[PDB]
This record gives structure tokens, sequence and C-alpha cells, in this order.
């Protein structure tokens, strides 16, 4: 009945530090060694270090100066700290019970083996973004059909905000199909950007009015932009 | 790396480079909103709890590749693999190695519908230019994405998005790229160049 449960801020402006917590249940923080796992989204999880009370500890080279991990009793709770943040700390950590073995290949007094660790039980995680930014809303453009299957294609690239969310309509929400509102990339500035689109009969252009609407409640924004031919 | 199957058969995975020292290798599952969970350790077993169908290879001599096999696959099989090697003479791994992205077949397979949008003179003069490659409803859900420009490599200034569900069981994505006025005039065309499974798909713009 081994259960594991992490907390942490969520977003975090960097002259700052990130700190994490742990809820162990079904056993004493004692009797094993612990483990803390990162991953961005469509990246190969990263190994971060692992703690044992009697001080048989290691961090990974890549942040092995900047991370510390520490042992609360009273609570029964694993702790994780890091400083000098940039925003490639951005992920999702993971708090994990390390088990341990040995592998023996020769003669032991000639030191013919080495300790291996591997992970039998994992938390849900938590979610952390690092960002240095302002807040600020979208600049919006329009994306014009040509006048060269029968269909064209238009739409809205929304560009440099933040932070997320926005949410975007089309005619006020009299339009819903045939739109295709894709998911959000982050630049090198540090600010968002999405587009939305509509596919539509290409013999009515001269008799139909499209117009989006963009929403961007952080900031107190609202838009509407009317798509032409040209 | 991506890989598909149809239910009832069997499946064969490779992670890792080769070899040097003796070694000891832990296989880990991964499903979609999940963290991974544990299937193999010390190179051939088996947690309690995990099936049969699941088994992988022991470590005999060096110069050999780890490998996992799945006999009569499952639709509940569907996930990222991943491998974690420890090598007596390589030395330790801090990072989990790739093994694939499994897909079990429920439907026929779909090409991309691929779309492209030049900049518009609204953001020219504010300075700035802008390409947009929109793509949608492909399966299963992966392909690999180039820019060219006349006839050469891009590179340098690209974000591209990860693949997402859409309401009927397919796929999309976005890329960008990000380029001064001058750019986007002292050539004389820009491709986007989208690949599903060594097919490709190419769309065109120009100045003019
Ligand atoms: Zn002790
Ligand atoms: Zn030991
Ligand atoms: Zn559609
Ligand atoms: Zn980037
Ligand atoms: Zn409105
Ligand atoms: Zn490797
Ligand atoms: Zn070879
Ligand atoms: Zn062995
Ligand atoms: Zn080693
Ligand atoms: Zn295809
Ligand atoms: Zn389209
Ligand atoms: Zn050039």
């Amino acid at each position: 009945q081994l259960h594991l449960q992490e907390s942490g801020p969520g977003l975090v402006k960097p002259p700052e530090t990130l700190s994490l917590t742990c809820s162990v249940s079904g056993a004493s923080i004692n009797d094993a060694y612990w483990s803390w796992i990162r991953q961005s989204p469509g990246k190969r999880p990263e190994w971060v270090g692992y703690v044992h009370h009697s001080g048989d500890t290691n961090y990974n080279p890549s942040l092995k100066r900047r991370v510390t991990f520490s042992l609360d009793t009273a609570k029964n709770e694993v702790s994780l700290k890091l400083v000098d943040l940039t925003a490639a700390d951005s992920a999702t950590y993971f708090c994990a019970r390390a088990l341990h073995g040995k592998r023996i290949y020769g003669i032991v007094a000639l030191g013919e083996l080495f300790t291996y660790f591997y992970m039998d039980v994992w938390g849900k995680g938590t979610a952390v973004t690092v960002s240095s930014a302002s807040t600020k809303g979208p600049s919006v453009f329009p994306l014009a059909p040509s006048s060269k299957g029968g269909t064209a294609a238009l739409g809205c690239l929304v560009k440099d905000y933040f932070p997320e969310p926005v949410t975007v309509s089309w005619n006020s929400g009299a339009l819903t199909s045939g739109v295709h509102t894709f998911p959000a990339v982050l630049q090198s500035s540090g600010l968002y950007s999405l587009s939305s689109v509509v596919t539509v009969p290409s013999s009515s252009l001269g008799t139909q009015t499209y117009i989006c609407n963009v929403n961007h409640k952080p900031s107190n924004t609202k838009v509407d932009k009317r798509v032409e031919p040209k | 790396s991506s890989m598909s199957v149809s239910p009832g058969e069997t499946a064969k995975i490779s992670c890792g480079k080769e070899s040097i020292g003796s070694r000891a290798v832990q296989w880990y599952q991964q499903k979609p909103g999940q963290p991974p969970s544990l299937i193999i350790y010390n190179n051939q077993d088996r947690p309690a709890g995990v099936p049969e169908r699941f088994s992988a290879s022991p470590d005999f001599r060096p110069g050999t590749t780890a490998t996992l096999t799945i006999t009569n696959v499952d639709a509940e099989d569907e996930a990222d693999y991943y491998c974690h090697i420890y090598d007596a003479r390589g030395g330790t791994n801090w990072v989990f190695d790739r093994g694939t992205t499994l897909t079990v077949l429920g439907q026929p397979k779909a090409a991309p519908s691929v779309t492209l949008f030049p900049p518009s003179s609204e953001e020219l003069q504010a300075n700035k230019a802008t390409l947009v490659c929109l793509i949608s409803d492909f399966y299963p859900g992966a392909v690999t994405v180039a820019w060219k420009a006349d006839s050469s490599p891009v590179k340098a200034g690209v974000e591209t998005t990860t693949p997402s569900k859409q309401s009927n069981n397919k796929y999309a994505a976005s890329s960008y790229l990000s380029l001064t006025p001058e750019q986007w005039k002292s050539h004389k065309s820009y491709s986007c160049q989208v690949t599903h499974e060594g097919s490709t798909v190419e769309k065109t713009v120009a100045p003019t």
C-alpha cells in the first residue's frame, strides 16, 4: 500500500529559486533509497539524483552544483531544492522509490562487480514553468486565401503573448465547422504564438465575411479582425 | 523512433549501442498522460504483476544489443518504451535511451493534409516576417518536417510542436520559420517538406 504525491509552486520568476516536496504514505523515510526524475514534452526522461539517511547520496553531473535533497522525519517528507534557474529548468518533476542490486561477473575480492538502481513505484508528478518575462497582449495578423478541390483556406496568426491561455472563435461562434485551432510554440524571446484556420467553399468569397474573435484574459484584452481575399 | 503492428502479432525492439563490458539493463513503459512504469530489470527478470508476453535478452558477451519482445500484442500495449543502461566499462548513463513509439492499429493509414502561408504585408511594415506550415488529419501520429530555401537546407530559426490528438483519433501539428524582410526578398522560393512513413509531401511559396 505504498503511495507517493508531489507538490510545487507552478510558475516561478527567476531571481527566485525552486522548492518541491513529496509526501510518502505506507513506509518510513528511513527504510529506503529515494529518487527524483524530470521530463520535457517530447523528450527523454532524465535522472536527477538519490538520497539515503546513511549519507550514500549522489547527483547528476549536469546540475550537480545547484541541487540538493533532504529528509524530514516528523513530516515523513522528501524535499528538492534548485538555484540559479533559467528557462531550461521548465519540466514535470517525479519522485520515486529506488531499489538496489549487485551485478557479479567474476571474483568479488578483485572488485569484479558493481551497484545498480531500478525504480518500482512513482508519483503522478508536478508541472513547473520558469519564465523571466512580463505580461503582454497579442498582435493579430490575417492569413489571406488565394484567388487561384473547389475550396480555399484562411485564418489568423496570433503573435507574441504572455502568459497562457488564449481563446479563439469565428464569426461570434456561429461558424463551428471546418475550424482547426492549433496549440502554441514557445520562442527564444519568451512569448507564445498560435494559429487558427477555416476551409471554405471558394464560390462564396465575394458574398461572405469572415471574422475571428480573440480573447486574452490575463491582460484584459479582446480583439476582432476581418480576413479578406487579395 | 516509430513502429506499428496489428493485434495478435509480435514486436521486436532494439535499444542503445553495442556493449563493451558486462551489463545490467532496465526497461520502462509510458502511456499517454502517465508516469513511466517498470517492466524488466537485471536484463531478463520480471517484477510481479507483469504479463508473461513481455521478455528480454540476457547478457552473454561483448558486442551485442539489448532487445525486448512482446508476443500476442493487445491494444493496451500502445505506449513509449525506454531502456536504462549500466556498463562496467562505459559507465553510468543519467538519461534513458530510446526504444520506440509503438502504435497498435485499429484503422486504415492516412496521409497528412498540408497548407503553407506566406507573410502578410501588415507584418512586413512592422519589419518582421514569418512562414506558417499547418499539418492535419494523419495516422498514425508521427511525422518529420524539413525547411528548404531555393534548393538548400535551413535549420537555423525553426520551431515545431509535438503531435496532438484531434476528436476523430487523428493527429495535428505546426512548424514556423523566422525571417528578416531582406532575407525573404533575396531568395527565389521557400519550401516546407513533410515526411510521414517514408513518403514525402511538399509545398512552395514565392515573394511574387
Ligand atoms: Zn542506517
Ligand atoms: Zn549497497
Ligand atoms: Zn477539419
Ligand atoms: Zn527554441
Ligand atoms: Zn466580439
Ligand atoms: Zn546511448
Ligand atoms: Zn555492429
Ligand atoms: Zn545477468
Ligand atoms: Zn558502471
Ligand atoms: Zn503516409
Ligand atoms: Zn487544411
Ligand atoms: Zn543564402
